């Protein structure tokens, strides 16, 4: 499944399924699980044939209930695209997080599921939700998805509405943190990355020094990276 | 003690107020959206606050830093000078003017730095005032790489202002770390905060560095103040969503104690500002969790708690999960010395209000 | 085909070769 | 829990000769002089050893704790954080050679 | 190699980054972004200025970032000096260094050796193979943005002087679909290595022209990262270094020729891991003996490893106030960013008596191109 050969792995999994169905124990349920797994994905990425891969993720759903399974499971299904699909895994998330409380990842699945439908009343609802999470909910959201899902709702809902405020605000919360400069001052992005005070790799400083639009740097980033894109446009697009 | 309430401007700003400052004369106020207020300090009891508020747009990026200085220079040519610094990392000095044909105000753009020095990127400073030790004002100011700068304000030259560089004292550690907060004292004394938890003790006649203390995760210097007159040092860290304080004795470098409510953590939520008072007995402290906690710094204990969230009027009260029952709070506390009101308390809200104390 | 793939689907050297050529 | 600025500076003790006549200023950080009393603390639980068996010192190892022998723990510190030599020079006790 | 001591240099040598450095026994080649080319005479005298011994040419307006010269004694008495650049734009240029007679001074002639059909690719890295025995005739190398290496034969002669270029053949990319070639190496044995910006390396027989070798580097196929910025062959061994990314960090791993296999890797503590350098490896070099490796860094240090014991030996620190005439340093960049501790470009070892001076007659040399627009000069303490 990892490697790309769905047809082995289809194999493989019945094969291992079929060997052992009658069994109780601790090292069985793993094991069906994982086959399970590897089925509805199996035929789901390139078989097609949707309705054994729902078969299969509904065994595994009535098998077995976790936060990052069940979300695995609702976005296969939303990518399948069949309106009771889609209506089976908003089910499914709103009962987890009804069953085991309120945790942001499938929070914000759900805000891009609607965000993804145009939901008008579950979009502010969101909304409202989104732009009042506790500080424990914010030191964890180290890449800031939830401000960027916050900005695309505003945006998306009262015309053209500024959203920078959230930026501001976790700039002044988290004034070293990469991802909240690139809305607010670029400066400050390259400078920060630069000495080492962060972990930036080489693509991202190579995006870096070509933003700046200069010669001098632009040559410098498209040195660091050769196969950019962007760098060697910008290049070009000098003279 | 007892604190009652005398003016409360609602709705001042439209962007979020990230920093408040004030002199004898009057209080500035700055926010995110670029524009900065001005608040009269001597107003009629029975008026309401917005009827004397002056605005100024600043900056297209955004504000967060502001302070003023005031000062009475040769002869009686007074002084009332503004400092505020911008998101994307300007130093804009503003003077303030008074115009007695109509009682209004000159908001005037000041420009006091090179072109080399304007190629920089700053967050956070304070002026320095002229006290027995030296004739001469100061101002200090941060950067985003860690380092921190210090002019000495030469007002004549007539009416000629220039800075004159001092020195710059870089960042204990290495690599290096955004600086967050400054401060400076009367006995010629700097500090600096970092998100790491690291504060640094140098001061203004050698700039060399004295003292250097130390502390999912975070744990940030969000406040540094020195006392008005003693040997004394308040810290705010930032522990795993919740609030701490720290005290700490110049001249020797050694730690007094924390300042704790029993649930050792201050707030709920974090804690962001900081001030003493004029004679320094009772320290007040800013929180995220909604609410101001006045400590005497003698008897290290918890004096009163404030609550804002409902006007009538304690235990570090968290749910299941470990979070603050409260909701967000204030960004910023400041005192006011005697007779600059008719001791007070100006606070600025999340929800975009200011409200005032006695 | 092998012997265990055969049973669980109905529950559903070289120095010797060598050595002997040369001699 | 040191951080190896602090133990390179705490171990100058064991180099510096501590003849100097000048008063030491106060600590740069805690952990040097929580490491400043365990070192005195074995040093005279080793001085009540040595005396107790009755061994004769020499000049060095009796004036240790006589001397200010930790008045250069400050300049080492500094180094190793990376400032330059006029301004280690100039927060110094000491000569250049000395240092 | 233990002891360096500063002899030469020259601050604000060239008007943008300095991306390669090539010395040979008369000169020393410096390219930059700005496209010119710059020839640093080697035997300077007591009391002179880099600068003054020094002449210029301008190639190409989209800046040059390769660069390698070759000089050889082709006959008894004939003697040719070849440089050779490739810029930003693609195109692989070669020139013809000569001194005149009286004024000494240097004379660049540009050279037509690719045909119209050749002048089509874009080419990357570049390296000169000079004649070691293994054949009478020089070779060149060369990588292009589809993966491909080339590889040619020079002859100089057709003593009349007709230099030709004359295609041997072509190897390509070991995956598909084909990935960047963004290094390539040539051994004295006739081997040659070229790099891939997926962590790939391919090994393949220079008389031949077929694959060998294929051993992946990377630490963790979980992100995209870890390019191969250097690829070096040892001079008389069978070893091969390479210096690759890791997610921000620097690394340089070693193989051994002979069979393709994983020998070890470089580390020392760094603000833990298996990482050479804090933040990148951008160029390597081995010494006349094969026996130390110097890798410039990013952070802007010069580290020396002992091959055998593969163990650190010393580090050097650069400094833009280290550069001799005051008014030539570079404090601030164009934005105002320090460049306190600029970034090393490319490091080159320069063999005993190429570069003499200031005691510098009878021990290996070493030349860098830092971040500040510097060309520096050092020399090992001792003699041999």
């Amino acid at each position: 499944l990892g490697l790309g050969n769905f047809e082995l792995s289809i194999e493989n999994a019945d094969l291992s399924q079929g060997i052992i169905s009658e069994s109780s124990d601790e090292k069985s349920m793993k094991t069906k699980i994982s086959n399970h797994i590897c089925l509805g994905l199996s035929y789901f990425f390139l078989n097609d044939f949707d309705q054994t891969l729902n078969q299969f993720q509904e065994l595994l759903s009535i098998s077995k209930d976790s936060k990052h399974l069940v979300v695995l499971i609702a976005k296969v299904l939303y990518d399948v695209g069949e309106s009771d699909t889609k209506e089976i895994a908003l089910q499914e998330l709103t009962e987890y997080i009804a069953t085991s409380g309120a945790d942001l990842l499938v929070t914000l699945t759900i805000a891009a599921m609607s965000i993804l439908d145009d939901k008008r009343e579950d979009l502010s609802i969101i909304l409202e939700e989104l732009k009042a999470l506790p500080l424990s909910k914010q030191i964890i959201d180290k890449h800031k998805d939830a401000p960027y899902l916050i900005e695309e709702i505003t945006k998306r809902l009262y015309r053209n509405d500024t959203g920078k405020q959230v930026w501001q605000r976790s700039a002044y919360f988290f004034p070293n943190n990469l991802k909240v400069w690139e809305r607010l001052d670029k400066n400050i992005q390259r400078r920060i990355a630069s000495n080492g005070q962060n972990k930036v790799t080489a693509e991202e400083m190579s995006k870096l020094y070509c933003e700046s639009k200069n010669l001098r740097s632009i040559q410098r980033g498209m040195f660091l990276c050769p196969w950019n894109v962007t760098a060697v446009k910008a290049l070009n697009e000098c003279f | 003690k007892v604190f009652i309430a005398t003016a409360n401007a609602g709705k001042a700003h439209d962007a979020d107020i990230f920093s408040v400052s004030a002199c004898n004369s009057f209080t500035v106020s700055c926010s995110g959206d670029g524009y900065l207020k001005v608040w009269d300090n001597k107003l009629l009891d029975n008026e309401n606050p917005k009827d004397k508020s002056y605005s100024h747009f600043v900056h297209k990026s955004g504000l967060h830093h502001v302070d003023v200085l005031q000062a009475i220079e040769r002869d009686a040519f007074e002084l009332c000078l503004v400092a505020t610094t911008s998101f994307s990392g300007d130093l804009l000095f503003y003077r303030i003017t008074r115009e007695d044909e109509t009682k209004k105000v000159i908001f005037e753009k000041l420009d006091l730095l090179d072109s080399d020095m304007k190629k920089h990127s700053f967050w956070a400073l304070k002026w320095g005032a002229s006290n027995d030790r030296l004739l001469s004002h100061r101002l200090v100011a941060t950067d985003v790489k860690g380092t921190t700068y210090i002019w000495k304000f030469h007002p004549f030259a007539n009416w000629s202002p220039t800075l004159e560089l001092q020195g710059t004292v870089e960042s204990p550690m290495t690599p290096s770390q955004f600086a967050t907060s400054v401060d400076i004292s009367e006995r010629g004394l700097i500090a600096t905060g970092f998100n790491n938890g690291t504060v640094q003790i140098s001061e203004l006649s050698t700039l060399r560095p004295l003292y250097n203390f130390e502390s999912n995760n975070s744990n940030s210097i969000r406040s540094v103040k020195f006392s008005p007159q003693g040997s004394l040092l308040a810290i705010a860290h930032d522990s795993n969503s919740f609030g701490c304080i720290t005290l700490y004795e110049t001249e020797f470098g050694e730690r007094i104690g924390s300042l704790s409510v029993p649930t050792e953590f201050a707030h709920s939520s974090w804690v962001m500002s900081l001030s003493f008072n004029d004679s320094g007995e009772t320290l007040c402290s800013a929180g995220w969790d909604g609410k101001l906690r006045f400590w005497d710094v003698k008897t290290k204990e918890r004096i009163t708690t404030l609550n804002m969230h409902c006007d009538d009027i304690d235990i570090l009260a968290v749910d299941e999960h470990g979070d603050s029952l409260a909701e967000p709070g204030v960004f910023d506390v400041k005192f006011l010395k005697k007779g600059w009101r008719s001791e007070s308390l100006c606070c600025v809200c999340l929800d975009r209000s200011i409200r005032w104390f006695r | 085909m092998s012997l265990l793939e055969q049973l669980a689907r109905k529950r559903i050297v070289s120095l010797s070769l060598k050595l002997s050529a040369l001699k | 829990s040191f951080e190896p600025e602090e133990i390179v500076a705490l171990l100058s003790v064991f180099v510096y000769e501590g003849k100097t006549r000048e008063e030491e200023p106060p600590i740069v950080t805690p952990r040097l002089a929580k490491g400043k009393q365990r070192i005195e603390e074995i040093y005279k639980k080793m001085l009540c050893v040595f005396n107790t068996h009755q061994i004769p010192l020499t000049q060095d190892e009796a004036e240790f704790l006589d001397r200010k022998r930790f008045a250069m723990m400050n300049v080492v510190y500094e180094w190793a954080r990376g400032l330059s030599f006029k301004e280690i020079m100039e927060m110094s006790p000491e000569a250049e050679g000395t240092v």
